[PDB]
RNA sequence: CUAAGAAAUUCACGGCGGGCUUGAUGUCCGCGUCUACCUGGUUCACUGCCGUGUAGGC
């Protein structure tokens, strides 16, 4: 009948702080003994990251596990609300599973996107994702970053393939946990860009690293749905779509492709489109927030 | 005062929510903060 | 239960009606909005 | 630093402000505790009387 | 066009003297606070063939 005052999703795809360390190129195999690049500062007075003069490439590590049945709210108000988004979420999966969704995440793992400014002026990147399955490597991918494009999604095998294995973690049938190595050729004493804090770059125990939420925000860049002019190419998928750096709203309120008018009409009068926006607010409780009154 | 018979911040604080609220400078936390402070 | 949310409607109505500057109109979700807070404010009571 | 990502608490005309504007950040403070790098699993130890 | 119309109160002082409030006490029992976030639109920088000579150089 109506919403929840209160309403909860918790995150799906949870990653971790990505931790950073120089090297050098077609050194990337033994690449476990690598010295992690730390903050220092110089003239008021900033900080800065570079690499060490020896070491002409970034790499960055994090562990991605993924959790699965993203359509179960961790906190309501009436069970009634919740059993009818259960069921347009099941009604979801069962005219289509996570095939799109699924594949769109695995090419966002597949072109280093959560290397944020250190994609833009690299030469060659190369992504490694483990399937870490009890302490050790199931499967193992070596992506192109730089081949597979940021704005068009290419059809492959082993991207299939990831897509896959993240499609079974996302519907619950198997527990994915996948350690994701990113190789950036940038050049020698180049400098890294790692997430800045409250200019105070952030680290962790000596070690410059990017914050979980910029590699979650990263990877979620799949929203192409959304009545922007073609040029624009994919977005995060928040809440009344926004990029506050440009300063613009897509999908605001008075549009009705916001997720929340989405929301109540795909579940309270059971009104959305076949695939477009159907993906965008599944994706959007993928990400999880705090919904209500 | 008798035994047989006889017989404004408040203001302030509305008339200055009004100005406040009149003019708008960039539109701001500290505007919602100030309108907070003063309901 | 009856005076709480009455008693912040009718304040918020007494503050729409005497706070309505050169933007006129004040309107409906700000009275809820303040009739809420001193409905929480009252029932803090008990 | 999020976005505004909630309901909002009136429609386009708001003459005193209630909600943030959503072509706007907002900056939050948050605790957040991890493993290590090198630690992989976590204990959790109490006593029960 | 006023119960009108007018009016110097003025001077000084010793409040002193003393004192037991006493004992005693059982606050005592519970608890899920959750949920998601890009600090980025910016570091006007070491020089030097320089011209310190307000334009001049990677």
């Amino acid at each position: 009948l109506s919403t929840a005052s209160v309403l909860a999703f918790e995150r799906k795809l949870d990653p971790s702080d990505a931790l950073m360390s120089a090297g050098a190129w077609a050194q990337r195999d033994a690449s476990q003994e690598w010295p992690a690049v730390t903050v220092r500062e110089k003239s008021q007075t900033v900080d800065v990251a570079n690499l060490p003069s020896d070491a002409d490439t970034l790499k960055v590590r994090f562990t991605l596990r993924v959790l699965g049945g993203a359509g179960t709210p961790s906190a309501c108000n009436d069970a009634a609300y919740r059993d009818k988004l259960l069921q347009t979420v099941a009604t979801y999966v069962n005219d289509q599973g996570f095939a799109e969704l699924a594949r769109r995440y695995a090419h966002n793992l597949a072109n280093a996107r959560f290397l944020w400014r250190n994609r833009v002026g690299a030469e060659a990147v190369e992504v490694r994702i483990n399937h870490i399955r009890q302490g050790e490597v199931a499967r193992a991918w070596r992506f192109d970053a730089l081949a597979i494009g940021l704005r068009d999604f290419k059809a492959d095998a082993e991207l299939d393939a990831l897509a896959e294995l993240i499609a079974s973690g996302l519907s619950g049938s198997g527990h994915v946990l996948l350690e994701v190595v990113a190789f950036a050729r940038i050049g020698d004493g180049q400098e890294v860009f790692p997430s800045q804090e409250l200019k105070t770059l952030y680290s962790v125990r000596d070690a410059a690293a990017i914050h979980s939420q910029k590699i979650g925000n990263a990877l979620r860049t799949i929203d192409t749905w959304y009545p922007d002019e073609d040029g624009l190419g994919p977005i995060a998928v928040e809440p009344y779509g926004s990029v506050t750096s440009q300063g613009k709203a897509y999908r605001q309120p008075k549009q009705k492709l916001d997720f929340y008018t989405l929301l109540d009409n795909w579940v309270l009068r059971d009104e959305a489109p076949a695939v477009e926006q159907q993906h965008y607010v599944i994706a959007n409780l993928i990400r999880g927030g705090v919904f209500g009154e | 005062q008798r035994q047989n018979v006889n017989a404004p911040e408040v203001s302030r604080l509305t008339r200055t929510l009004q100005r406040f609220l009149a003019k708008t400078v960039h539109n701001n936390l500290a505007i919602r903060q100030r309108r907070a402070q003063l309901v | 239960g009856d005076w709480p949310a009455e008693v912040g409607n009718r304040f918020a109505n007494w503050l729409n009606r005497a706070v309505s500057s050169d933007s006129q109109i004040l309107g409906s979700p700000e009275a809820a909005q303040w009739s809420q807070e001193l409905s929480k404010e009252l029932t803090m009571f008990k | 630093r999020g976005t505004i990502s909630n309901r909002l608490k009136t429609k386009d005309r708001d003459p005193a402000k209630l909600d943030a504007s959503i072509q706007s950040p907002n900056l939050q403070t948050v605790d957040v505790a991890n493993l290590p790098s090198d630690a992989d699993t976590l204990k959790v130890r109490f006593t029960l009387r």
